[PDB]
């Protein structure tokens, strides 16, 4: 049970560790559109500045 | 005969307690039903999220 229990240490470091990391990637989903919402539509006026 | 032998005898008790502790490593093996299950359930979910 000892062993089970340093990989039980080591998986819930593991899994609350990737979990803290779903909040970048949070901030990965903010800054994968938003980045998209600027650029795409930047684009938009500076293709169609050539008009 | 007109013989009666009501008769009484005694018990020889089974080893294997040193200590009562031994019944522990049922707390042991309990332990090891408590440390198993919370590792696959945030391992499968885990790998959902």
């Amino acid at each position: 049970e000892n062993s089970i229990r340093e990989l039980h240490d080591m998986f819930m470091d593991m899994a609350m560790l990737v979990e803290s990391q779903g909040e970048m990637i949070d901030r990965i989903e903010y800054n994968v559109e938003h980045a998209v919402d600027y650029v795409e539509r930047a684009v938009s006026d500076t293709k169609k500045a050539v008009k | 005969m007109a013989e009666d032998a009501d008769m009484r005898n005694e018990l020889e008790e089974m080893q294997r307690r040193a200590d009562q502790l031994a019944d522990e490593s049922l707390e042991s093996t309990r332990r090891m039903l408590q440390l198993v299950e919370e590792s696959k359930d945030a391992g499968i979910r885990t790998l959902v999220m």
